[PDB]
């Protein structure tokens, strides 16, 4: 992963060493151009992972993730550098390094060999992403909304850190390899229920599970734009990913410790979907609407068939440039009136035609519309929930529905009817909004062409 | 030049990384030609089966 | 004080701490502590006002209290074993009184009630060497009589000052007092671990001196002592609060920073003696410290608070302040855990 | 050697340098009272450094080029608009008296370092002693509110406390119709918008509370306008004391090693003048001392640290 | 109260640059920045992603795996034996309890 | 005792000068150099170099020793662990290794 | 001549560069003495 | 990378990783062995040593 690690890295000198007018321009040109060798990774075969060395290791689950994390920072600068024009020249950069220093801390997460290594730059994640919101963030809520977003990750995580330095002295090693052959199942006592528990508990703090789930809408309300983006495009995954590894362990135990879970997800998402017919805030509308999303990759991680495997990377792949996308849509109007407030400006269609045509695309696309990968994600967890239990396509069915209903009534709202008559600042779309718009849906879009390659090991 | 200089150290952190990720290969050598699966006689010109 | 006076006092501060960890003999331990308070008290009084005699004369007490409980542990362990030699302690009377008077020394809860006090009422170089240099010579006499150490008794001790320390910090707006409560509440690490692995100890003591170091003399940087003062380091120093903010969250235990380093190592000690319960109710009450400390970063670095009209005039003067060791401090305060499998050659 | 312990160590010891002549002397008065001309002839005649009165630059004059620096960078601090508009509601007036006191102090710091390193004594025009008669007389027309005259004196308490008094302080006393008439005519626009009750206050101050309080300390010399012509009646009164009183009497080479460690370092010497008491006058926001503070790095030779400023010619910067 | 600077007026970047692409106030910058995004996000990434994508070789051997059970299937139908069996592991191989 | 390196520690390999964590320890020397730099105000890239290098060198000269007591303290654990294993044998025994045919595994069903 | 007042750093203090580049030297001589002595002391002890 | 190359430097990386747990297992067995025995260099606490006693012909014979 070196020839990951040390480019991403190099990024840093290039933005302090570039000219002061050019910082946005390098550092957009070079992260992009790390994010096409990223594809290099796609070398997986049918048996094996693709073991780089003592470190790292890459497979069919974090290549897809990799692939995301490093094509989001260039897309993550085109949506900062216009709300940070006014900040001088020396905290812009400190602003970049954040950005640069997440990407690094995540792509070695997602390609971290030993569990206990993967901890602690799971862990560092949060230092660059508090920053991001406290600093940067505009509101006076953002300091509150830094403490959940730490206090909440940190109550979870710690547990966690027991529990893995426990296995470790039990197993002899949390090297991911090493466990998938020494693996022993988990019997039934009060000690194994908590060990599980603390396995568990932090990864679905951050998915977030619902009634743990709190702390994001509150984050994403105060975050800058570029810290929405990473926060609901990979952030979020960490958890996904965290479980999708660590289940491997805790056989047979979770036929019985996920009920109550899988109760709080199946339950769960109709709720937030419900919530999110009521939203008043755009930002907030769309922070219930991943937590709905979320709630199905909860449910399919915990029923562990090589179906739900494969619908929950679909979905978080996808989940992770639509999500993206409609936080970039909410900030292009914010960036106008200033305002999140979704019923203050109406009939934006009539004023800006082509922005209109990413929010449609956008919104297809967050109810799953067939053959997108977002729909295709959804599907295959759908099939398998059936097997788990007939009954569950009740409430997978419900939830369909409102999921059109609220993702077409923000779309209604905001793009249609009348214009406000005193919002007359609602200039002509910029070229960068449009490319920035367009680096999202087509990489989406073009997915269908060819799911194999996000759906993940069991594929 | 000196103004196209910051150019290439994102491009060199590449080529440094893909020379230091093929060293990484050169202490992980214990097993060439000796697995089960792979294991086979050497070529009249071969030296090693892989680098 | 005269600068030649000064330096001697220093040197005997120094001396004293290092009979104490050079002496086999219980006597020289004992005196260590003698001659070590001594020399101490002078500049615990050396700004001559009301409160610096009121935090040397707490000081005082406190400390020869100690010393006689230590004295008495002493001959109590003459009286059944007949020697002097400095090792475990030949009595579970002896053994009790000695660990007591050590933590009354170190200022662990309950015999905590001094440290916040005197800390804040004497000068920062002052609490620098009350927080730090004198944590060495009774941290070095536990790392000797650990082997006939109460197990429940210095766990207990180990508790209370997580907890007293954790939330002492919390109402706090006094820098001084802020310092002192995390002290114990990091004293409390220390002892846990020494049960186990007293090498964990030395870890957790050595990381701790050198993010205290670091944070006590950026405040001397700026002449800082509350809370208030520290917010308008932005609009002088901005450097100076980036390294303030990235020193606290090492001191905060948060990954990838250095002060992870001795939380990390000790929890494992912990559970690889089947501890579970108790490294994870203490992981959890760190949690209070990084709360208390995530709230100065917000007022220092995090966000810009109000400034004053006479502060233009400082920006016309640079600092002239030693900030010795500061560069070097700093770093180690916040990248060493790459470094980490380096504990070794405290084994 | 750069001052320190170990000059002071090795015999750099202020007791050595200072002679009899080595004194502190400071020229009060009111407006327009003559002590700019009296403190330069005391000056000369008696070989001491003259200190021009502390005005709103003072702080300029001493860094960088030394020349003025622009207004928003003393925070718009202007005399002009004190006899303007002394009521503005712009908190004008206070916001100037406490960075006049801040310039006294600064001031007051430079000339016990020039006494206490040369051995050369100095002769200021007012002081950090004297500033107050103007905050009173300020109070007193109702020009600043009483939660001002609370946070100055915050602020004198723990400033003024560290330092000495002057050796020799030198009244002229000229009564306030006079002044009155020496304002109009030397025909300053601002100026002439005094109002007596404004000088009446200055003198009230003076022999009220300020020349009492320095005879309990110091040698108290007063002279009338006419007097005070015959500088060299004044001089022989100078030389002609006996220094029975204060604490310098007390000083010795430990002490004043204590306090050459102050002076020097001047940012401890204002430490205090911005404790972060919230007075509406004296409070600047952030956004707007955020984008001060930027342009004042922009000034040239700000940037760095004195010495490390491309941009003004300096050189060997890669082995300094 | 205090004193604070006014809020500044939010600026227009088409006012001063109509053909403004949105980056930069200078236009110089501001067609390089749209320059660098549009090469090397769509020409680059994109396009010869997508192209490197299309051409994986045999991405997880699915096509190898079709080719081998053909091979089996051929195999196992021309000498009559069953084209799959229950057991994965040979039953000699095992040694049950009890 | 109380040596830093007892003479027994001279078996060892040396750590290579070019040791990924010199290398490391060397890195953290010189952004304490430039920590300095910007401490004072001086401009942190340029200036003092003869400053930044003495950082660097500490920094190595330090950290090389460091690791050389690093090494010989694990080489130490291992030659305690494996002299101790081998004077008691009774307590490490080789253990009797089963193939997964032999050896019963429950069957635990995902349906 | 811009600063009103001579700068403490206005010139380099040569002595003070002279002992820092001597150190510097020094240090990397010793090192490498050190590392060459000990490469070959465990060559011998080892017998290669 | 050819699949050989990768498959094989698995296996390399596999023996190392499953070496460093079998000795990550033994070192937690030795010291809990030499913790409750006291017979091995570690948890090696000092007693005091024979080497201050005094055996020259005292003032007195009984001793
Ligand atoms: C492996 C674990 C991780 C790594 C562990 C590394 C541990 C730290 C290693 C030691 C690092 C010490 C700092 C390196 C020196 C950098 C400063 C410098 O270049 O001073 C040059 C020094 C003066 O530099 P300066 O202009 O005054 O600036 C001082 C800095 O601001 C700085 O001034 P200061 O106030 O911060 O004081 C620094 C120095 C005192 O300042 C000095 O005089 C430099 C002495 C550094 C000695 C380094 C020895 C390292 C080898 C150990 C054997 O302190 C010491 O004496 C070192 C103990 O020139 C010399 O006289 C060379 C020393 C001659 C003997
Ligand atoms: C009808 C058009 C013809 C056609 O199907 O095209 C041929 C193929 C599909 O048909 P195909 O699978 O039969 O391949 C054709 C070539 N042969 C015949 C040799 C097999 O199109 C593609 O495969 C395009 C796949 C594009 C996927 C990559 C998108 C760009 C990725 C950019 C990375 C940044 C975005 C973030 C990514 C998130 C993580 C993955
Ligand atoms: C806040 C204040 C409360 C602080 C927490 C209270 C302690 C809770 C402890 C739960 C019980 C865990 C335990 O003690 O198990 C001990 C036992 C060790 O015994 P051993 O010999 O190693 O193996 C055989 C098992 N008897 O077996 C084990 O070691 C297994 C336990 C593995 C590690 C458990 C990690 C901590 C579990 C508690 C947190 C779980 C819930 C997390 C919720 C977070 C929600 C955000
Ligand atoms: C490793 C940590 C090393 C820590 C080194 C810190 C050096 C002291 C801090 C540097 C800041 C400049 C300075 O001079 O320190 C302040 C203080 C001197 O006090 P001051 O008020 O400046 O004036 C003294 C005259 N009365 O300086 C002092 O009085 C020294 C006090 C610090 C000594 C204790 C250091 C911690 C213990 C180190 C052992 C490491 C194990
Ligand atoms: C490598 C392995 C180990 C990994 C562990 C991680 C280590 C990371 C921590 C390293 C130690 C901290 C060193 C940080 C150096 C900070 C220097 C810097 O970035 O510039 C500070 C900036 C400069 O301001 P100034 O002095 O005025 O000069 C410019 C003139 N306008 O001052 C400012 O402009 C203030 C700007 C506002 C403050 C924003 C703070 C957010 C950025 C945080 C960066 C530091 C990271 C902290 C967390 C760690
Ligand atoms: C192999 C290369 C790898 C490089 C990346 C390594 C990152 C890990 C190391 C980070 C630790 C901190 C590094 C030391 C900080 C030195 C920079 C600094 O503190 O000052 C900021 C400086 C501001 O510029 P200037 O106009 O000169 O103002 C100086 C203010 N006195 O800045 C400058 O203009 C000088 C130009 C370099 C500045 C680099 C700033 C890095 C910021 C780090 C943020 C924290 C880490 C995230
Ligand atoms: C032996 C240990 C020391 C190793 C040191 C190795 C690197 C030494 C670099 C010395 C030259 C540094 O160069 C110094 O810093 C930067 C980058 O050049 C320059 O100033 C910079 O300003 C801005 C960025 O802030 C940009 O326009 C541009 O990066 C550059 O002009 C200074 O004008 C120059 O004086
Ligand atoms: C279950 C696993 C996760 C559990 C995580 C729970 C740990 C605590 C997380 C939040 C910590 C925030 O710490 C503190 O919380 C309170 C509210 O809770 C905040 O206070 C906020 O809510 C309170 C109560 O309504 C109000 O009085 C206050 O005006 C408001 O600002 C504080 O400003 C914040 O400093
Ligand atoms: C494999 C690595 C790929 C990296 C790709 C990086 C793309 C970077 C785009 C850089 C954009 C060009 O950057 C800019 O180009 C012109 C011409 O060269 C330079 O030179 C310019 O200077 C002045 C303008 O003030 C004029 O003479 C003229 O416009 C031009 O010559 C600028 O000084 C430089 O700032
Ligand atoms: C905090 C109080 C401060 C004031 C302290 C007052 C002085 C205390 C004097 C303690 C001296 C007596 O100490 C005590 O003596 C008796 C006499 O055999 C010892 O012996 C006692 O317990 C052990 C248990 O195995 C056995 O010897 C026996 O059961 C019993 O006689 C105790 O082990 C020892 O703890
Ligand atoms: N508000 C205020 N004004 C001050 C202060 N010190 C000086 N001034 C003003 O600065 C101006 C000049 O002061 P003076 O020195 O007394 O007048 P002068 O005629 O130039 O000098 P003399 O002839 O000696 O009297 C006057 O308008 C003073 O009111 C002060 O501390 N506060
Ligand atoms: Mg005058």
């Amino acid at each position: 992963m070196l020839k990951y690690i040390i480019p991403t890295i190099m990024l840093m000198p290039l933005t302090w060493l570039s000219k002061n007018n050019m910082i946005w321009v390098n550092s957009t040109a070079h992260s992009l151009l790390i994010s096409f060798t990223s594809l290099l990774l796609m070398n997986q075969f049918g048996d094996n992972s693709l073991n780089f060395s003592l470190l790292f290791f890459s497979d069919s689950l974090s290549t897809p993730l990799l692939i995301l994390t490093m094509w989001l920072l260039p897309l993550m600068l085109m949506a900062s550098q216009h709300h940070l024009s006014k900040e001088n020249l020396t905290r812009k950069k400190l602003f970049i390094t954040m950005l640069i220093s997440l990407q690094l801390f995540l792509i070695m997460t997602f390609t971290a060999m030993e569990l206990i290594l993967f901890y602690i730059l799971f862990e560092a994640t949060l230092v660059p992403t508090l920053i991001i919101i406290t600093r940067w963030g505009n509101q006076t809520e953002r300091l509150n909304a830094g403490l959940y977003f730490l206090f909440y990750t940190l109550a979870g995580s710690l547990p966690l850190l027991v529990a893995l330095i426990y296995i470790q002295n039990t197993v002899g090693s949390l090297n991911f390899l090493m466990l998938q052959y020494w693996v022993q199942p988990v019997h039934n006592s009060w000690s194994n229920v908590f060990m599980w528990l603390a396995c568990m508990m932090a990864f679905m703090v951050k998915m977030p599970l619902y009634g743990l789930h709190l702390w994001l809408p509150k984050a994403h309300v105060e975050a800058p734009i570029a810290g929405s983006m990473v926060l609901a495009a990979v952030l979020l995954k960490l958890g996904g990913y965290g479980m999708l590894r660590i289940t491997l362990i805790l056989n047979p135990m979770t036929d019985f410790m996920a009920y109550p879970f899988i109760m709080l997800s199946l339950w769960g998402m109709i709720m937030t979907s419900s919530i999110c017919l009521r939203q008043t805030d755009l930002k907030s509308l769309i922070a219930y609407s991943s937590v709905s999303h979320m709630a199905l990759v909860i449910v399919a991680i915990l029923i562990q068939t090589p179906w739900s495997y494969m619908g929950a990377t679909a979905l978080m792949i996808a989940h992770g440039l639509t999500s993206s996308m409609l936080f970039c849509l909410a900030n292009s109007n914010y960036e106008r009136i200033h305002s999140r407030t979704m019923i203050l400006a109406r009939g934006l269609q009539t004023l800006l035609p082509l922005m209109a045509t990413w929010w449609l695309l956008a919104s297809l696309t967050n109810l799953a519309l067939p053959p997108t990968i977002n729909l295709i994600g959804e599907l295959f967890v759908v099939m398998s929930t059936f097997s788990w239990s007939n009954i569950t396509i009740i409430l997978m069915g419900v939830n369909m529905v409102i999921t059109a209903l609220y993702s077409l009534y923000m779309l209604i709202m905001t793009q249609r009817g009348k214009y406000t008559y005193h919002i007359n600042n609602i200039s002509p779309s910029f070229t960068r909004e449009n490319a920035l718009m367009s680096l999202h849906i087509l990489p989406l879009l073009l997915l269908t062409l060819n799911p194999k390659i996000i759906l993940g090991p069991l594929y | 030049v000196r103004d196209h200089w910051v150019h290439v150290l994102v491009p060199m952190g590449f080529v440094f990384g893909y020379y230091l990720d093929r060293k990484n290969d050169e202490k992980l050598t214990a097993f060439r030609n000796k697995s089960l699966l792979y294991k086979r006689e050497l070529k009249p010109n071969e030296e090693v089966t892989w680098k | 004080m005269n600068p030649i006076i000064f330096i001697i006092i220093l040197l005997t501060i120094m001396l004293g701490t290092i009979i104490v960890m050079i002496s086999s003999h219980w006597l020289l331990v004992w005196i260590g502590f003698e001659m070590n308070m001594l020399a101490i008290i002078p500049i615990m009084m050396k700004n001559h006002n009301p409160r610096a005699t009121e935090a040397s004369t707490k000081y005082f007490l406190t400390q020869s209290t100690a010393s006689m409980l230590l004295m008495m542990a002493v001959i109590i362990n003459l009286m059944f074993s007949g020697q002097w030699t400095v090792m475990k302690l030949f009595n579970p009377m002896a053994s009790m009184l000695m660990t007591m008077a050590l933590a009354m020394k170190l200022g662990m809860a309950p015999f905590h009630f001094w440290v916040p006090e005197v800390t804040q009422g004497i000068p920062l170089s002052s609490g620098l060497i009350l927080l730090t240099w004198q944590k060495l010579a009774p941290m070095s006499v536990l790392y000797q009589i650990f082997p006939s150490i109460n197990l429940n008794l210095i766990l207990t001790l180990s508790v209370l000052s997580i907890l007293i320390g954790g939330w002492g910090g919390l109402n706090q707006t006094q820098l001084r007092k802020i310092m002192a409560y995390s002290s114990i509440a990091h004293m409390g690490w220390m002892t846990a671990v020494l049960p186990y692995n007293p090498t964990m100890t030395l870890l957790n003591l050595i990381i701790y001196i050198i993010m205290t170091s670091t944070m006590f003399t950026m405040f001397m940087a700026n002449s800082t002592t509350t809370t208030l003062s520290l917010s308008h380091t932005w609009n002088k120093t901005p450097i100076m609060t980036v390294l303030i903010l990235a020193t606290l969250l090492s001191m905060g235990g948060l990954p990838p920073l250095s002060g992870f380093m001795p939380k990390w190592m000790i929890i494992q000690e912990m559970t690889k003696n089947n501890s579970i319960i108790l490294p994870t109710f203490m992981a959890i009450t760190a949690l209070l410290n990084l709360y208390f400390y995530m709230r100065l970063t917000y007022s220092t670095t995090l966000t810009m608070f109000p400034s004053t009209n006479n502060m233009k005039m400082k920006w016309q003067f640079p600092l002239m302040k030693k900030m010795t060791f500061l560069p070097t401090m700093v770093v180690l305060s916040t990248m060493m855990l790459p470094l980490t499998p380096m504990l070794s050659v405290l084994e | 050697l750069q001052y320190g312990p170990l000059a002071y160590i090795l015999g750099e010891k202020a007791t050595k340098k200072m002679t009899e002549k080595s004194k502190l002397i400071t020229v009060d008065g009111n407006i327009c009272s003559g002590k700019s001309k009296l403190a330069k002839e005391i000056a000369e005649k008696l070989g001491l450094k003259h200190f021009p009165e502390a005005g709103i630059h003072y702080v300029d004059s001493t860094t960088g080029d030394g020349k003025p620096l622009p207004v928003q960078f003393s925070g718009n601090c202007s005399l002009e608009k004190f006899y303007d508009d002394p009521k503005s509601n712009d908190g004008n007036s206070y916001r100037l008296q406490a960075w006049l006191y801040a310039s006294r102090l600064l001031q007051y710091a430079d000339a016990l370092e020039h006494l206490l390193s040369t051995g050369q004594g100095v002769v200021l025009e007012r002081s950090i002693y004297s500033d107050f008669v103007f905050l009173e007389a300020m109070y007193r027309q109702g020009f600043i509110r009483k939660q001002c005259v609370d946070h100055y004196n915050q602020v004198k308490k723990v400033t003024i406390c560290e330092y000495l008094p002057p050796h020799v302080v030198v009244y002229v006393d000229v009564p306030v119709p006079e002044v009155q008439s020496r304002i109009q005519k030397k025909g300053n626009p601002h100026e002439m918008k005094i109002t007596s009750a404004y000088l009446q206050d200055i003198e009230n101050a003076y022999k009220g509370t300020f020349l009492p309080e320095m005879s309990e300390k110091c040698e108290v010399l007063q002279y009338s306008a006419w007097e005070a012509q015959d500088a060299e009646k004044v001089v022989e009164d100078i030389e002609y004391l006996k220094y029975d009183k204060g604490p310098w009497l007390d000083q010795n080479d430990r002490k004043l090693h204590k306090l050459r460690m102050l002076v020097q370092d001047k940012l401890e010497v204002l430490n205090y003048t911005s404790i972060p008491v919230f007075l509406p006058e004296v409070t600047v926001g952030a956004h707007q001392s955020d984008q001060v503070f930027q342009e004042f790095t922009e000034l040239p030779g700000r940037k760095y640290r004195a010495g490390y400023n491309e941009d003004v010619g300096d050189k060997w910067i890669w082995l300094k | 109260r205090w004193q604070e600077d006014p809020e500044p007026e939010d600026e227009n970047l088409y006012e001063k640059n109509p053909d403004s692409h949105g980056y930069d106030k200078d236009p110089a910058v501001d067609i390089w920045n749209m320059r660098v995004v549009f090469f090397f996000g769509f020409s680059i990434v994109l396009v010869l992603g997508s192209t490197f994508v299309a051409y994986l070789p045999d991405y997880r051997m699915q096509e190898w795996a079709r080719r081998e059970a053909e091979r089996l299937v051929k195999y196992r139908e021309a000498h009559g034996l069953p084209i799959m069996e229950s057991n994965c592991f040979d039953p000699s191989k095992i040694q049950l309890p009890e | 005792t109380f040596q830093f390196l007892p003479d027994e520690a001279r078996s060892l390999p040396p750590p290579k000068l070019t040791d990924p964590r010199l290398a490391f320890v060397g890195f953290l020397g010189y952004c304490s150099g430039l920590i300095d730099n910007a401490i004072r105000r001086r401009p942190v890239l340029l200036a003092g170099l003869h400053r930044q290098l003495l950082y660097i060198t500490s920094f190595v000269f330090v950290g090389y020793y460091l690791l050389k007591r690093q090494d010989y303290m694990y080489a130490v654990r291992d030659h305690d662990m494996f002299s101790y294993i081998k004077s008691h044998p009774e307590d490490f025994p080789e253990k009797d290794k089963k193939t997964y045919g032999e050896v019963f595994e429950e069957f635990h069903p995902v349906r | 001549k811009f600063y009103i007042q001579e700068p403490p750093h206005g010139s380099p203090n040569w002595l003070k560069v002279g002992l820092t580049l001597g150190t510097s030297v020094f240090l990397w001589i010793y090192l490498i003495k050190q590392h060459n002595e000990d490469v070959l002391e465990y060559k011998r002890r080892n017998g290669l | 990378d050819g699949p050989e190359k990768n498959y094989e430097r698995t296996m390399a990386i596999l023996q190392i990783e499953a070496e460093k747990a079998e000795l990550r297992l033994k070192e937690l067995e030795v010291r809990r062995l030499m913790r409750a025995r006291g017979d091995g260099p570690w948890f090696h606490y000092p007693t005091i040593d024979k080497e201050l006693i005094d055996h020259s012909p005292k003032a007195t014979p009984d001793n």
